[PDB]
RNA sequence: UUGUCUAGCGAGACUGCUAAUGCAAAUUGGAGGAAGGAAGGGAUGACGUCAAAUCAUCAUGCCCCUUAUGUCUAGGGCUGCAAACGUGCUACAAUGGCCAAUACAAACAGUCGCCAGCUUGUAAAAGUGAGCAAAUCUGUAAAGUUGGUCUCAGUUCGGAUUGAGGGCUGCAAUUCGUCCUCAUGAAGUCGGAAUCACUAGUAAUCGCGAAUCAGCUAUGUCGCGGUGAAUACGUUCUCG
RNA sequence: GGUACACGAAAAACCUUACCUAGACUUGACAUCCUUGGCAAAGUUAUGGAAACAUAAUGCCGAGUGACAGGU
């Protein structure tokens, strides 16, 4: 071993490619690892920015826009080295960025 | 007075045109930036390679430039003189410790993408070809391609003043008020003798039923 | 220098009427001189009045703030200053707007025709 | 215009078990706070134990039937100097403008302190006096003198 | 015996557990009293008034815990919370509960504060 | 207020000053930073302030202590109303 | 006077205080968002376009 | 005293069933059900009108300037002042003033920042110094309850104005910032013709967060939750 | 006018800033093309100045040339 508690933290501005992301990942570690609890949700960090419409004063009538950016979560009991060394392929979408322990 | 139709299903029925993140709000500025310059780089500099759109990702120093463009070849060059220079401007608008690996891929049936179209009418306005003529031939063709419905509306000096005379075409099933519609929206300008001439095409591209996501 | 402290009302406040004495000293003299809150005016032993006035002679002499400020007053005035300038005219010196507002010290009001609209 | 509109319920009290206590610890109420108008009204309350001792209900209902009005006014005009029209209106309006009356009037006296001048306005009411029963017998004075309108109307 | 129940009203939750017990119910409430946590209005007598339409208080325990939003949502989420535990323990109360219009979940909360409306209803001023 | 040494200059207006200080004392010196407080010092000269138009003569007394060089010279002008 | 604005604001400040926020493409010196370095009707028109990563219609 | 909860998927509600009346859409009633007859809300705004607004986002034909209407720099002015209007805030007091104990959110944001705790400081704050790239750590909710004082009056309401002493950012606070403390306490005891907003978690009202930004009487704006109403009989008039 | 008046502007002590006064500058603060090259670019410290700045020195950048650049 001699790296536990692998926790990788993968938070994305989309959700269902980083569901994809997590599905791959869950069952690419269902092989050589064991023991890894399930996707952990987060409370996807939400904000929204207020912007007016027109190029002139017409102040009654803005939109808004919003930049979601949903969040999850792993951990890995053990690295069990041949796993990483399997992990080293996995080649994630730059949309989901990651950040372990 | 109406909302872009691009931006309303954009984001939930259409996947993003640049997909990329950096450090918080330190050069995600920069790294937008200087992207929207490549991206208008392409649709300025070379008109006669009818650059349907780009697709920039960007993850920590690398970027890769996806094109679809309807003839790789003026971007390609003659032996490969122009995608040399091409991504060399691409470098010094970049840097240079960043990989750029850029490629070029044909669009199957270039004809559907409102963006060629409407490049296509600014090119016909701005050669003072009579606009209703060439508005019925680009509108012809498109259709035969085997579309839905098709919308071009055209502002501007029509060869004079008294802009107010304005013409608009409409052929057919393309539903504005349907978000599970697979529309596109493009816009050029036609700069003419005697000033801009705003050309905005619709293309209605079958349903998109079952989506589910955005492609 | 016992200047009109009414009864049927606690001596914290008494204190007060006096030019000088916000609630604040009030009850720091309250506490320095071991007065008792909750006792009304009446049915004071004289032992307290002469601590206070001896602890209210050491502060300053509330009669003689009036004196300090129009001192304070004509001392920037002699000098010209900008402050002492917008001082005389009797409008805000502190900064505030004057194009509407600022009339709690200009007088009520005094209107004044504007342009013939047509 | 519109059509009819229904309307919302109002739950009654079950510790003294009467609706209309709803409605008075209701339009009572300001800034949209029970409690304070809750603490006020009971007070009141007990204070109708204190003197005149007296079943608080009862004094209640007595104030109730007193303060009703008999009929309402309504305004249908022709031309300038506009002319009234007294119709007939429904007991759960008759109650509440009841109500309404006994809240304003309370807030409109001297003894200053709510609770004691809110007990005068219900025993005032209980009582028949000048309080709330003149506003109520002067509107219905007014009412069947010009009945002649009121008997040819729309 | 323990029985369950959940109630949601206005952004609070409210887990409850209940129990026959040997007492008239003994309310404990986050392992305090109502009376110093509720101040004693309707709100403390709303609780038992499903309980009036039935054995009220007879033998049935009160072991609720709360969280969220002010106060009243909370009274609202509990009372959610005992009519689910009252019908799961026993589902002859359907007819005089709902009959009542005691459950179903009310739904009024805070609407969203909609731009250029102060509070999502109010339009600032008039003015020719 | 400062806080920490209070009595703030530009830091560049000292040496001129205190070279005519200790030169026979000239009157007419032309200055244009309304930014700084006076010294004790400072008593004893002339400056040609500026307000933004043209140069304004103050003179200095030890009469006031602590107060604004600038605000000896003011700036905009007085109502001049018409009728209408 | 809108170019020299643009070189201006590039140069490295005499003081600290003396610099400000500006949008890169076009000299607007008011509304640019420091989270995205773009004037508000700038940020509007490429959020249409779409260069920003994350961008939807506000339902919430 | 645990399955709350969060975020993914699925179910659910589709006039589904029944009653009536109608050709049929459909209407109403009932049952079930969390929700029943467009469930609450948002996003989405046709052809066109007003030669509506924007050449000062941007692009932009034409005209004009060019050792200047262009470039940099210091100061000022965008904050004035006889006056009037518009939108806000505080109020004009015992439903309240003040003091002590006192518990209850949600959302959002934060490693040149949030700032824990501690020390000094009547205080603005200053210093020490963790933890926190964050459901962890931090950014004390206020209303509310209990107790007490105040006892109806230009006041123990009200806070302007003004004077002084402190604080913070910033090179720097006189035009031209802001906070704290001390000092005084304008006027106002509900307001003329006339008007505005609102059909529920809404009004009112209590607070909380964010943005631009080092600083900002932003009382503004954009958002979050707490408490928490009346009435719609009806269309004769009024507005469109 | 409704559809302007806590509006452009989601923040003017300097900058912002577009105005005025004053100081200074002129293929220019900034860009390309023509010709000619390869080491300084910025920032730092004296110096007069209020500061642009002229100085003297440390550590992609230059020099001559018109279309012109530029105009809130
Ligand atoms: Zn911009």
């Amino acid at each position: 071993v001699k790296y536990p508690e692998l926790k990788i933290k993968l938070e994305s501005y989309d959700s269902t490619l980083l569901d994809l992301t997590t599905k791959k990942i869950v069952e690419v570690v269902k092989g050589v690892d064991v023991k890894i609890k399930g996707p952990l949700p987060l409370p996807t960090k939400k904000e929204v920015i207020t912007i007016i419409r027109s190029p002139h004063v017409d102040k009654a009538s803005r939109e808004q826009f919003e930049k979601n950016r949903h969040k999850r979560l792993m951990i890995l009991v053990d690295v069990n080295q041949g796993a990483i060394d399997s992990l080293k392929r996995i080649k994630i979408p730059v949309g989901v960025t990651l950040r372990f322990s | 007075q109406k909302v872009n139709s691009n931006g309303l299903r954009f984001g939930i029925n259409k996947n993003w045109i640049s997909r990329w993140t950096a450090n918080s709000h330190a050069q995600t500025a920069k790294w937008l930036i200087e992207d929207e310059k490549i991206r208008n780089l392409f649709f300025v500099n070379y008109r006669n390679a009818q650059v349907s759109n780009v697709e920039i990702e960007r993850t920590q120093a690398t970027v890769d430039v996806f094109v679809y463009a309807a003839q790789p070849a003026f971007l390609i060059g003659s032996e490969n003189k122009n995608i040399q220079k091409i991504t060399k401007q691409i470098k010094q608008i970049i840097g240079r410790t960043t990989n750029l690996d850029l490629t070029i891929n044909e669009i199957g049936s270039p004809m559907l993408s409102a963006r060629i179209i409407a490049r296509d009418l600014a090119n016909a306005i701005e050669a003072r070809v009579p606009l209703r003529t060439a508005m019925r031939q680009s509108l012809i063709k498109v259709l035969k391609a085997g579309a839905n419905g098709i919308k071009v509306l055209v502002s501007g000096r029509l060869n004079g003043a008294e802009i107010a005379r304005d013409k608009m075409y409409i052929e057919g099933n393309m539903p504005l008020s349907t978000l599970r519609a697979d529309i596109d929206y493009a816009l050029e300008k036609a700069q003419t003798t005697y000033g801009v001439i705003g050309v905005k095409v619709w293309i209605n591209r079958g349903m998109i039923y079952t989506k589910g996501l955005n492609r | 220098l016992g200047i009109d402290i009414p009864n049927q009302k606690r001596i914290e406040i008494a204190l007060t009427y006096i030019f000088g004495i916000g609630l604040s000293r009030s009850q720091a003299i309250l506490k320095q001189a071991n007065i008792n809150p909750d006792k009304r005016v009446k049915d004071l032993t004289e032992e307290e009045f002469v601590a206070i006035r001896n602890v209210a002679s050491a502060y300053k002499i509330e009669g003689d703030l009036r004196r300090e400020i129009a001192l304070n007053i004509k001392h920037l005035s002699e000098i010209g200053a900008w402050r002492g300038l917008r001082h005389r005219k009797n409008l805000p010196v502190r900064g505030q707007r004057t194009r509407t507002n600022a009339r709690t010290r200009k007088g009520p009001r005094k209107t004044v025709a504007n342009k013939k609209i047509e | 215009r519109k059509n009819r509109a229904p309307k919302r319920t109002v739950l009654p009290d079950p510790v003294f078990n009467n609706t209309l206590v709803t409605r008075i610890i209701n339009v009572i109420m300001e800034d949209g706070k029970k409690g304070l108008a809750q603490r006020i009204l009971y007070g009141a309350f007990d204070l109708i134990e204190q003197r005149t001792k007296e079943k608080p209900l009862t004094v209640f209902e007595r104030a109730v039937g007193n303060v009703m009005p008999r009929l309402e006014l309504r305004v249908r005009r022709i031309a300038g100097s506009n002319y009234q029209v007294p119709t007939e209106v429904p007991q759960d309006r008759k109650i509440a403008l009841a109500l309404r009356w006994i809240a304003m009037f309370a807030r409109k006296r001297h003894e200053k302190t709510m609770l004691e001048k809110i007990a005068n306005e219900i025993i005032d009411a209980s009582n028949n006096t000048g309080a709330a029963i003149k506003k109520k017998d002067d509107t219905h004075k007014m009412a069947e003198a010009n009945k002649a309108f009121a008997h040819m109307r729309w | 015996q323990s029985y369950y129940g959940l109630g949601r009203r206005k952004s609070s939750s409210a887990k409850v557990y209940l129990t026959p017990t040997q007492d008239k119910g003994k309310i404990t409430v986050n392992r305090r009293d109502p009376s110093e946590y509720f101040p004693n209005k309707l709100v403390i007598q709303d609780m038992e008034q499903p309980l009036d339409l039935t054995d009220l208080k007879k033998n049935f325990d009160i072991n609720v815990v709360v969280k969220g939003g002010g106060f009243t949502g909370q009274a609202g989420a509990i009372r959610l919370g005992i009519v689910r535990a009252l019908l799961q323990f026993n589902p002859e109360l359907k007819k005089i509960l709902k009959s009542k219009k005691l459950t179903t979940r009310d739904k009024r909360v805070k609407e969203r504060k909609k731009f250029g409306l102060y509070g999502a209803r109010r339009a600032p001023q008039f003015t020719k | 207020r400062s806080a920490k040494k209070g009595a703030f200059v530009d830091a560049h207006l000292l040496k001129k000053v205190i070279d005519m200080n200790k030169q026979e004392k000239k009157r007419p010196i032309k200055t244009w930073s309304r930014r700084s407080t006076i010294f004790p010092e400072f008593v004893g000269n002339t400056f040609a302030v500026h307000n933004g138009k043209t140069f304004i003569n103050v003179y200095v007394t030890d009469d006031m202590v602590g107060h604004k060089l600038g605000e000896f010279s003011p700036t905009r002008n007085f109502k001049q109303h018409t009728a209408n | 006077a809108k170019k020299s604005l643009k070189v201006k604001q590039t140069r490295i400040p005499k003081f600290a205080v003396r610099a400000y926020t500006r949008c890169q493409r076009c000299g607007r010196a008011r509304a640019v968002l420091s989270h995205f370095g773009v004037c508000r009707l700038c940020f509007r028109e490429l959020a249409y376009a779409g260069a920003i990563p994350g961008v939807k219609k506000a339902s919430w």
